[PDB]
RNA sequence: AUCAUUUUAAAAAAGCGUAAAAGCUUAAUAUUAGAUAAAUUAAUGUUAAAAAUUAAUUGAUACUUAAAUAAUCAUAGAUGAA
């Protein structure tokens, strides 16, 4: 006698003709290499954030000799603080035995894991390090893109060598200093930082089959046909996801204070683009059998750097004129 | 200014408290002390803090290294070959239908609580 | 507004049980109305109306 | 125009209203031009002093103010907020009407 | 493209973008209207 | 607010999961072949049709990756069952395709040659000056379709080489 | 002022909703009042709107029909697909994303027969 | 026995906005409004008109 | 010169356009959906009424007056970062 919102009343729903159905006879990759996904959209989207994980940094040791043991693993702070405390540390300014006159030094250095390298910011592609030979023109620059990938050694050895002070002392203590690239020193009796190779799985908060479906509900559900993947939860269905947010009982409304708020978090978002990692992205390879992709056979030298003889078509074949059809099939 | 931070304390608040406190002595003994006669330097140390109501602190990003050792950040011996890089777990879910229940068991059984 | 309400939606609560209790609200509920011009410009229909009848259906027995 | 006119010839006759009125509005402002209308107006202020200087007023928004006196009367200087200022001149009558300056 | 210190709109489909410290003005009817701030 | 618009094929079938203890909130795609889930914040409310197959969203924590997020979304599940398309064409005197098991022979007026291979696409040749191109990702189509283009483009001055069929052509007067 | 040289043409990606359309039946409870009004609206776009982006036989219709449970919008498109969006509960704009599902799916489909169901480039320019 | 010594590396601790939303009680869902200003009243009111700018615009 | 009518609204037009015409867009505006309009101060003790309340602020939105702060860019010389 008045509006009630029925229960059911849904016509069918017109299925589409499958690729199957339309084109056989040819490559099932087609339907099946499916759109790509970029993962990092998401775990800024819904909220994913990791757990902060606080692992050692450096490390001071002694032995029953006068001899300490200085450990850094340099993935973890950044290169200047890292280079710092080394020029502290190399001299003796926290031993107050320290007399600056000193022809001998009981401390010694070592460093590990100098491929990866933390650079706060978007310092490690535009830092240049400047140099000059001798020789006219000369003036050589060089970038960090260098050293961090293919020598990154030198660098942590050549901040350190600006540190120090500029004397006759120096050479003796970058003597004994000594660096790695792998996780370990080759020293003995000595410790070795563990690495942090675990990632932290997200899954409990996108998956069912992590929980116990004992502690889960269903609230809404489209078919009557019902998946036997998803057994033994409740079917508790609201009367309120499908309301818009006009017919709820509470709406979220624009307002002074909401309008407020709204720009305290669009601050946020700017305000962490600067906290942001950067990454040196690879060299390449274009070779086209590796790919998913078409591309080009533009010249002959392509074809025998490749070996690409088999897929192209020989010209004692024939040819396609015409691929119209008329039905289509259901 | 570094046998001082050892015991949790820098150059500055030392002194400041030294003037403050009944005590004459100079800088110059204070470092004879700390090479030649540790042990009455954290003596002097430990008054100097008290008539000043001073109150030490070590710096919040140390540990007592056997604490680093049992949360396993670190190991005395050698280490071990790394394995192959497994895949960056996916934020999201995905599969073939067919193989569901061969996938529910590995989701359902290793972390059922 | 906002307190004339929360008089006599306790009104609403305390029944009366005399009859110079219900003369002691009439002859005070008629002059200390709440006027139209001191109401907004856009508001439900006749909304003073039921702030009134609350009260009078409230009443009628008694009086 | 609003309505068709087709149904405004049916109601030619209600206009008389409109025209009625504006009898009204316009000669009461015609023989009201001259005379002040009886409402007391008040500002909130405070006092001078020399160490409100007028870059620290300014940004809190407040305002300097002077006054000029007459005969035998001392001048006056005070602080009052910008937006009381511009709400002086809001009204018709700024040009000659009396404002009260409350000190205390 | 010209460089103008002062950029400035001709028609109203010029409009501007921003790519990093780069900034520019582009048009989708002339061509000619595009600039650069340098 | 803008109240972002989820789109779902009639093929696929879904439902809606949360705990007793109201904190989680998720969401379960299922096909005959794929299956797929993902979450939603606290901060994020949820309007559901079966009329439309459509899903609406308001974001209490004002995020604009959203407006991608949604694309990826929309055409990941389009990306099952069904193609994208495309269709390019050209027109000129001297100019000619020939077609051979997705493997396209291209002559226009260069010296070298211009063959197109296609790894995993669909091509089918309905005129000498027209040919669709189908897969089921429409980045790489893209990339399939627009190396063909790269070879010759539309002249501003004549509409005389090739071009999508449907795109914005521009023109310019010449020899009046 | 100046003259334009530079012509942009913007005929081919111009894909209105209602082009793959040969009728439409609206359906109308007097007791609705958000799927009546909804239904008004789409009742002029098929008939206020320009004849050229529709087919010829297009007949759209509306009836009043206290028997049904919400109001609709009934709709046949060429190739032989058919449906109904009820409209309580809906929106103008969710409606329309199923048109486009439907209408991008007749080109791949009609396409493939051989049919350009494109438009000149100089029907609209920018 | 102060020298075997460990410290750590750095905790970035980036703070989401303490202001929080306000939801609201829908009150106005099946009622309809309408305005109860009296224009004759608003003809009356004789309000200030910026006549020293309205003789400049002139010339 | 700036009138007048039909319209729910539409300038003897604020502009582009034409050999002159035609044609295009804004101002003004409608249908539908979504959707901002929230907080207060001062007065004649109580009797008019199928009825009607003044002066005034702050704030959300759009138009409008506009200024200020912060960062970025605003080409560089000649043995080599300089
Ligand atoms: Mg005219
Ligand atoms: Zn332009």
């Amino acid at each position: 006698s008045v509006w009630k919102n029925p229960t059911n009343y849904l016509p069918e729903k017109a299925k589409f003709p499958s690729p199957k159905e339309l084109f056989p006879k040819d490559n099932e990759n087609s339907w099946k290499t499916l759109n790509d996904l970029t993962p990092s959209l998401f775990k800024d989207v819904q909220g994913f954030k990791e757990k902060q994980v606080q692992r050692a940094a450096y490390m001071q040791i002694a032995k029953p000799n006068g001899q300490m043991y200085h450990i850094f693993d340099a993935s973890k702070m950044p290169l200047g603080r890292m280079c710092q405390k080394i020029a502290f540390f190399l001299q003796g300014k926290h031993r107050p035995t320290f007399k600056n006159c000193d022809q001998v030094t009981y401390d010694n250095i070592i460093v590990v894991n100098a491929a990866n390298i933390m650079l706060t910011g978007k310092k490690a592609l535009l830092k240049t390090v400047k140099y000059h030979t001798g020789f006219v023109g000369g003036l050589k620059e060089k970038s960090y893109k260098f050293f961090l990938t293919e020598k990154p050694e030198q660098l942590v050895f050549y901040c350190i060598s600006k540190m120090l002070p500029k004397n006759l002392k120096r050479r003796d203590l970058l003597k004994k200093v000594e660096i790695y690239r792998d996780f370990q020193h080759e020293k003995q009796g000595l410790p070795n930082f563990v690495p942090y190779t675990e990632k932290e799985t997200f899954d409990q908060y996108f998956n069912p089959f992590v929980h116990n479906f004992e502690d889960l509900v269903i609230k809404f559900q489209s078919s009557k046909e019902t998946p036997k993947e998803l057994e033994g939860i409740k079917k508790e269905i609201d009367p309120e996801i499908t309301l818009p947010f006009n017919q709820r009982s509470k709406i979220f409304k624009l307002n002074a204070h909401n309008r407020r708020v709204m720009k305290q978090w669009k601050m946020y978002y700017r305000r962490l683009r600067r906290y942001k990692v950067h990454k040196i992205k690879a060299p390449k390879n274009r070779d086209p059998n590796l790919s998913n992709k078409s591309f080009m056979i533009t010249s002959d030298r392509q074809i025998k750097d490749f070996n690409l003889h088999n897929r192209i078509v020989p010209e004692e074949v024939p040819e396609d004129d015409d691929e119209i059809m008329r039905t289509i099939p259901r | 200014n570094a046998a001082v931070r050892e015991h949790n304390t820098p150059y500055n608040r030392f002194i400041w408290a030294l003037n403050q406190s009944n005590i004459i002595l100079d800088r110059k003994i204070l470092s004879n002390l700390a090479i030649n006669e540790p042990f009455s330097f954290k003596a002097v140390l430990d008054e100097v803090r008290i008539q000043a109501q001073l109150q030490s602190k070590p710096h919040p990003r140390i540990i007592n290294p056997i604490e680093a050792y049992a949360k396993k950040l670190i190991i005395d011996g050698a280490l071990k070959p790394v394995q192959t890089q497994v895949e960056e777990p996916l934020p999201y879910l995905f599969g073939k239908r067919q193989n569901v229940e061969e996938i529910k068991k590995k989701y359902q059984a290793q972390v059922h609580n | 507004l906002k307190y004339y309400n929360l008089i006599l939606d306790e009104i609403c609560r305390r029944p009366i049980k005399t009859l110079q209790e219900a003369i002691a609200l009439l002859f005070v509920f008629s002059h200390s109305l709440f006027p139209n011009y001191k109401r907004k410009e856009i508001r439900e229909k006749d909304q003073d109306l039921k702030e009134k009848h609350k009260i009078v259906d409230h009443l009628a027995d008694a009086l | 125009t609003i309505v068709g006119s087709q149904f405004d010839a049916q109601t030619e006759h209600v206009n008389k209203l409109a025209l009625d009125l504006a009898n009204k509005k316009y000669r009461k402002m015609a023989l009201d031009q001259a005379v002040l209308r009886k409402e007391k107006v008040v500002v909130p202020a405070e006092f001078r002093t020399e160490k409100d200087s007028l870059i620290s007023l300014k940004k809190e928004l407040r305002s300097p103010v002077y006054i000029k006196g007459h005969t035998g009367i001392p001048d006056v200087d005070l602080i009052a907020d910008n937006r009381q200022v511009f709400s002086i001149r809001r009204r018709l009558q700024f040009q000659n009407q009396s404002f009260y300056f409350k000190v205390g | 493209m010209k460089i103008k210190s002062a950029l400035k709109k001709y028609c109203q489909h010029c409009y501007i973008v921003k790519r990093g410290k780069k900034v520019m003005i582009k048009c989708k009817i002339d061509p000619r209207h595009k600039q650069r701030q340098g | 607010m803008k109240r972002n618009i989820l789109f779902i094929p009639f093929n696929i079938s879904y439902s809606y999961i949360e705990k007793n203890n109201n904190t989680v909130k998720f969401l379960y795609l299922y096909n005959n072949d794929y299956f797929f889930s993902i979450n939603f914040n606290e901060k994020q409310s949820i309007v559901i049709n079966e009329d439309t197959n459509t899903i609406v969203v308001e974001t209490r924590n004002f995020n604009n990756k959203i407006n991608l997020f949604n694309n990826e979304f929309n055409k990941f599940i389009y990306s099952w069952d069904n193609f994208f398309f495309n269709k390019i064409k050209f027109t000129g005197k001297g100019f000619k395709w020939k077609k051979k098991e997705t493997n396209l022979f291209l002559f226009f007026n260069r010296a070298h040659k211009c063959f197109f291979i296609g790894n995993n696409i669909i091509l089918k040749r309905l005129s000498k000056s027209k040919v669709i191109l189908l897969k089921n990702n429409y980045n790489h189509l893209i990339h399939d379709s627009i190396l063909v283009r790269t070879i010759r483009s539309n002249n501003i001055f004549t509409k005389r080489g090739l071009r999508f069929s449907r795109q914005i052509i521009l023109k310019k007067k010449g020899k009046t | 002022g100046k003259k334009r040289r530079v012509q942009v043409f913007t005929g081919s990606m111009l894909q209105p909703l209602y082009r793959y359309l040969l009728s439409a039946k609206i359906g109308v409870n007097p007791l609705d009042l958000h799927g009546q009004n909804i239904a008004k609206q789409i009742f002029l776009k098929c008939k206020q709107a320009r004849p050229k982006y529709l087919q010829n036989d297009f007949n759209a219709t509306l009836v009043q029909d206290n028997e049904a449970p919400a109001s609709y919008f009934h709709a046949k498109f060429v190739n032989g697909y058919e449906q109904k969006w009820y409209l309580h509960k809906s929106t103008e704009e969710e409606i329309n994303r199923n048109l486009k599902y439907f209408n991008y799916q007749i080109e791949m489909e009609r396409n493939l027969q051989g049919h350009d169901d494109e438009y000149e480039d100089e029907e609209t320019q920018l | 026995s102060t020298y075997p010594k460990v410290e750590l590396q750095m905790v970035r601790e980036i703070k989401e906005p303490q202001e929080e939303i306000q939801l609201v009680d829908n009150v106005n869902k099946n009622v309809e409004l309408v305005n109860y200003k009296d224009f004759v009243h608003a003809f009356l009111k004789d309000k200030k008109i910026n006549e020293e700018f309205n003789s400049q615009i002139v010339q």
